[PDB]
RNA sequence: ACGAGACUCUGGCAUGCUAACUAGUUACGCGACCCCCGAGCGGUCGGCGUCCCCCAACUUCUUAGAGGGACAAGUGGCGUUCAGCCACCCGAGAUUGAGCAAUAACAGGUCUGUGAUGCCCUUAGAUGUCCGGGGCUGCACGCGCGCUACACUGACUGGCUCAGCGUGUGCCUACCCUACGCCGGCAGGCGCGGGUAACCCGUUGAACCCCAUUCGUGAUGGGGAUCGGGGAUUGCAAUUAUUCCCCAUGAACGAGGAAUUCCCAGUAAGUGCGGGUCAUAAGCUUGCGUUGAUUAAGUCCCUGCCCUUUGUACACACCGCCCGU
C-alpha cells in the first residue's frame, strides 16, 4: 500500500496515535497558551494537538517536499476576520511551525535536503508508509 | 440507458404521477434518471428547457436563498439526500412518491391576475399553466422550510422532510398547502 | 421572549423516562428528542451517545450537521 | 355545489396580453370529451399542445 | 446527575451554573474566553464537565490562580495590566476592583489635564475618530 | 474542486472514446458513444460556457452600483 | 455621403501545421535511488518527497504565429411567397463581451493638469516662493455610495484539498518582490541565497465550500462598536490614538415603514486574490478566478425613447402661456 490510497483525514489521526506512543519528540513549554495562528480567537480545544500538528506537517512533506517555515505557514491559514472590515488571508504562526520540524529532527523523521528544503529520510518514509499498512488493512470505502 | 435505473441508495422506477397534467414536467424518467442530482449546466436556455431537469435537481437548486446561503450547491445536495432518508423512515414509500404527491399538493389551480374588468385595472381570476403550478410549489415549499428552520433547533433535513411529508397527505398543515388553498380561496372570491 | 427550560442534567426519573419510549421511534434524531423533552441537544446527543452504547438504538448515518437513528427492529 | 374539475388541452396559443403581457389566451379543448373549446387566459409558460388543469370551465374569458 | 454545584457566587460575581465551566468563568469582569481557557488547563480540569459538577475543592484552586497569574508560569503577555504607571504590578485584575483602576487612570488624565481625559470629561470620541455621521445611537 | 470533477468525468470518458477507435472497431465507439450521449451530453462535449469580463460599474459583469436621487 | 452595419480586440474548438532546459514533457527508457510499502515468498505490478546528459520520443495539455471554421448552409413549416421568421439532425446554429461612434447643441465641468491663454487682482508689510507648529477629521442635527451582522444551511476548534489576471530593484533617485536557516506566542527580527523575470518568489498548494468535536433558541460563544493597560513597524514628527499585535469592557441590532436601486446565463448572488492610490495602506475603486439558482422569451400599465397622422392662444418652447375679486 501507499499513502496515496488511504483517507487522509483519518490518516493524520492515525499518526496522532504514533507520536503519543513514541511520546519523546518534545512538547514545548508554551503549548498551553499559544494560538497556532495570528487570526484565530481561541486556542484549540484539544490540548494534545502537537501530535496532530506534527502529524500534518510531516505528512505534507511526503507530498510536497522542500518545504520550510513558509510552505507550512501558507497551508495554515484562513479567514482573518477583522470584524467590520472584510476578511482576508493571514498565514499561521512561524515559531510554532518550526518547533515541529526541529522536534522531528531529534526523532530523525525529517531532514534538511538540498535546496535547503525539509525532506524525508529513507527510514523516515518507512514510518509514514508503515502506518498506512494498518489503516488500509482495517478500512475499505 | 444503464443496466437499471438506480440512485445507488434509492431506485427511480415505479414513481407514478396522479395527474395527467403534470407528466412531461414532473420529470422522473425523461429518458433516464441521474445517479446523483447535480446539473451539467446546460439548462435555462429556452423557456421549456427548464422542464427537462429532474424535479429533485430543481428542488436542489431552490434551497439556496436569502443572502449568506447563495451559491452553495454541494451543501444542498447534502440536505436533499439526507432529507429523503428521513421521509423514508417516517412513512415508508420512496420519497419521490412522497415528493411527487407533495409538489402536486402545493401548486394552486388558479391565480388572481390583474386585468381590466371595471374601468380601472381590476383582478379577474385566471388559470395557471402546468409549468407555473410546478414552479410555484417548488419555491413555495422551500419558503416553508426556510421559515421553519430559521429559529428552531431542528436540523434542516428534519424540517424539510417533515414539511414535505405533510403535503403528500396535505391537510391544511404544511405551509405551502396552507397557502395553496388561500391562493385559490381569494381567487374565487373575486372574478 | 419566553424560555424553553432545556436543562443541563438528568434526574434518574427523566432518564428512564427516555429508556422505554424512543427505540420505537421511526425517527431518532437530536432534534426530535429536544422537541419531545425540555432538554438541550448537548445532553440528548450525549444521551443518544449513552443509549447508542447499550445497543437499543441503531445507526443509519452519523454526519457533521445531523445524525440519524431508528428502531431496534422490535416488530 | 357540484365539483366539475375538467382536464383539457390547448390547441393553439392565441396571444399573450392583458395586464403587462402576463396572461395568455388559448382555445383549450378537453382531451377526454372533444367538447366546448373554451377560450381562457392563463398565466405562465404554455407549451404547444400541453396539458392543462382547470377548475371551472364556464368563463370564455375573452378580451374583457 | 443530581444538582450539586449549580448557580453560585465568586468574587461577588454570579456564575451561570447551567453552562460549561469555561465560559461560565467569563461571566466575571476582567476575564475573557481565552484567559478562562488557560486557567482551566493549569488547574488540570476536564473542560467537558458542566458547572453543576465538581465542588469547591477544585474551584478553590481556580480562584487563587486567577487572582495571581504570575505564580503559575502564566505567560505575562496575557495579563491586561502590565507596566502600569501605578506600582508596576503585573497581574490580571478582576471584579469591580478593576473598574476602580479605570476610574483611576481616567482620573489620572483628568488630574493632570491631558488630552484624552479632556475628551472623556465631555464623553465624545477619544481615539481620534469623527462624528460627522456617527456618534448618535 | 468541482471544476476538476467535471474534468475527470469527461477526460476519462473521452479517453475510452478515443481509445476504442485506435485499436478496436468503430462500432465499439458507437455502442458506447450512443449510450454515453443518450445519458449525458457533457461526458462527450466540453462545457463551452466560461466566465465573462467585468465592466466598470457593478461589482460583476452586469450588476451596477446604485444611483443617487436628490 | 455620414450614423448603423462593415472593422479591431476578446472568448470558445481545431488529436492538423513551423516550433520550443526559461513550458509541457512524463508517454517512455525504468538508466538509476527509496519504503514490504501491499495482492504479491519475490519479480511484473503501485508509488515515488526523488536524479539525470542529450548521444531519448515527441507536442495532447503550456505558450502563440499562420491557418481553418458559420454562411438562413441542409430539411420542414409560415410569408404578396421578395425581404424574412419559427422549428430541427448537424455543430462554435447565424447570439461572448466590449472598443469604435454621426447631425445640431448645452452659456453642462474643468482657468485647482498643463510654458496653452485674454482681461482684471497683486508683486516686496507679496495674492511669488521656502520653513515651523497646527487646520482640511471639530458635534444638538439631517443627508447620499458602502463593509459588518442580526445567526444552528451558524459560530468556535482540527483535518482536507483546488485558481486566474497581473506585479516585483538604481529612474531627472531612494528603495522593489521574497524563498530558505535560526530567535520571538504573535505582531516582528537577524545572517543570509535567488529575480530587470515562462528562469527563484510561484507546480502561485487562496477562501466560502468538503469530513469530525463544542455550542443549544438563550443579546448565547451571534454582533464586534466603545473604553484602559500594555508590544512592535515605516518616518525629520504618530499627541487630536498611521498602521499591526495582546489581554480585557461586550453596547446598538430579533431580517427592517413610506419609498427605491441592480439584474435575465457561468449573469444574479457568496467567498477570496491582484492593480491603483502606497515611505506607513485599504471598508474605495479598476481587474481575476472560484461556488453556482429561482423568474421571465412579454407587454406598453408607470418613468422614458424613435417614426407617422391630427391639435395649439407654446417658441429662453408646459419648468409654457393665462384669467378675475
Amino acid at each position: 500500500v501507499t499513502v496515496k490510497d488511504v483517507n487522509q483525514q483519518e490518516f493524520v489521526r492515525a499518526l496522532a496515535a504514533f507520536l503519543k506512543k513514541s511520546g519523546k519528540l518534545k512538547v514545548p513549554e508554551w503549548v498551553d497558551t499559544v494560538k497556532l495562528a495570528k487570526h484565530k480567537e481561541l486556542a484549540p480545544y484539544d490540548e494534545n494537538w502537537f501530535y496532530t500538528r506534527a502529524a500534518s506537517t510531516a505528512r505534507h512533506l511526503y507530498l510536497r517536499g522542500g518545504a520550510g517555515v513558509g510552505s507550512m505557514t501558507k497551508i495554515y491559514g484562513g479567514r482573518q476576520r477583522n470584524g467590520v472590515m472584510p476578511s482576508h488571508f493571514s498565514r499561521g504562526s512561524k515559531s510554532v511551525a518550526r518547533r515541529v520540524l526541529q522536534a522531528l529532527e531529534g526523532l530523525k523523521m525529517v531532514e534538511k535536503d538540498q535546496d535547503w528544503g525539509r525532506k524525508l529520510t529513507p527510514q523516515g518514509q518507512r514510518d509514514l508508509d508503515r502506518i498506512a499498512g494498518q489503516v488500509a488493512a482495517a478500512k475499505k470505502k | 440507458t444503464p443496466d437499471i435505473k438506480l440512485f445507488g441508495k434509492w431506485s427511480t422506477d415505479d414513481v407514478q404521477i396522479n395527474d395527467i397534467s403534470l407528466q412531461d414536467y414532473i420529470a422522473v424518467k425523461e429518458k433516464y434518471a441521474k445517479y446523483l442530482p447535480h446539473s451539467a449546466g446546460r439548462y435555462a436556455a429556452k423557456r421549456f428547457r427548464k422542464a427537462q431537469c429532474p424535479i429533485v435537481e430543481r428542488l436542489t437548486n431552490s434551497m439556496m436563498m436569502h443572502g449568506r446561503n447563495n451559491g452553495k450547491k454541494l451543501m444542498t445536495v447534502r440536505i436533499v439526500k439526507h432529507a429523503f432518508e428521513i421521509i423514508h423512515l417516517l412513512t415508508g414509500e420512496n420519497p419521490l412518491q412522497v415528493l411527487v404527491n407533495a409538489i402536486i399538493n402545493s401548486g394552486p389551480r388558479e391565480d388572481s391576475t390583474r386585468i381590466g374588468r371595471a374601468g380601472t385595472v381590476r383582478r379577474q381570476a385566471v388559470d395557471v399553466s402546468p409549468l407555473r403550478r410546478v414552479n410555484q410549489a417548488i419555491w413555495l415549499l422551500c419558503t416553508g422550510a426556510r421559515e421553519a428552520a430559521f429559529r428552531n433547533i431542528k436540523t434542516i433535513a428534519e424540517c424539510l422532510a417533515d414539511e414535505l411529508i405533510n403535503a403528500a397527505k396535505g391537510s391544511s398543515n404544511s405551509y405551502a398547502i396552507k397557502k395553496k388553498d388561500e391562493l385559490e380561496r381569494v381567487a374565487k372570491s373575486n372574478r | 421572549r419566553d424560555k424553553l427550560n432545556n436543562l443541563v442534567l438528568f434526574d434518574k426519573a427523566t432518564y428512564d423516562k427516555l429508556c422505554k419510549e424512543v427505540p420505537n421511534y421511526k425517527l431518532i434524531t437530536p432534534a426530535v428528542v429536544s422537541e419531545r423533552l425540555k432538554i438541550r441537544g448537548s445532553l440528548a446527543r450525549a444521551a443518544l451517545q449513552e443509549l447508542l452504547s447499550k445497543g437499543l438504538i441503531k445507526l443509519v448515518s452519523k454526519h457533521r450537521a445531523q445524525v440519524i437513528y431508528t428502531r431496534n427492529t422490535k416488530g | 355545489r357540484v365539483q366539475p374539475i375538467k382536464l383539457a388541452r390547448v390547441t393553439k396559443v392565441l396571444g399573450r396580453t392583458g395586464s403587462q403581457g402576463q396572461c395568455t389566451q388559448v382555445r383549450v379543448e378537453f382531451m377526454d370529451d372533444t367538447s366546448r373549446s373554451i377560450i381562457r387566459n392563463v398565466k405562465g409558460p404554455v407549451r404547444e399542445g400541453d396539458v392543462l388543469t382547470l377548475l371551472e370551465s364556464e368563463r370564455e374569458a375573452r378580451r374583457l | 446527575p443530581e444538582k450539586f454545584q449549580h448557580i453560585l457566587r465568586v468574587l461577588n460575581t454570579n456564575i451561570d451554573g447551567r453552562r460549561k465551566i469555561a465560559f461560565a468563568i467569563t461571566a466575571i469582569k476582567g476575564v475573557g474566553r481565552r484567559y478562562a481557557h488557560v486557567v482551566l488547563r493549569k488547574a488540570d480540569i476536564d473542560l467537558t464537565k458542566r458547572a453543576g459538577e465538581l465542588t469547591e475543592d477544585e474551584v478553590e484552586r481556580v480562584i487563587t490562580i486567577m487572582q495571581n497569574p504570575r505564580q503559575y508560569k502564566i505567560p505575562d503577555w496575557f495579563l491586561n495590566r502590565q507596566k502600569d504607571v501605578k506600582d508596576g504590578k503585573y497581574s490580571q485584575v478582576l471584579a469591580n476592583g478593576l473598574d476602580n483602576k479605570l476610574r483611576e487612570d481616567l482620573e489620572r488624565l483628568k488630574k493632570i489635564r491631558a488630552h484624552r481625559g479632556l475628551r472623556h470629561f465631555w464623553g465624545l470620541r477619544v481615539r481620534g475618530q469623527h462624528t460627522k455621521t456617527t456618534g448618535r445611537r | 474542486h468541482v471544476a476538476q470533477i467535471y474534468a475527470i468525468r469527461q477526460s476519462i470518458s473521452k479517453a475510452l472514446v478515443a481509445y476504442y477507435q485506435k485499436y478496436v472497431d468503430e462500432a465499439s465507439k458507437k455502442e458506447i458513444k450512443d449510450i454515453l450521449i443518450q445519458y449525458d451530453r457533457t461526458l462527450l462535449v466540453a462545457d463551452p460556457r466560461r466566465c465573462e469580463s467585468k465592466k466598470f460599474g457593478g461589482p460583476g459583469a452586469r450588476a451596477r452600483y446604485q444611483k443617487s436621487y436628490r
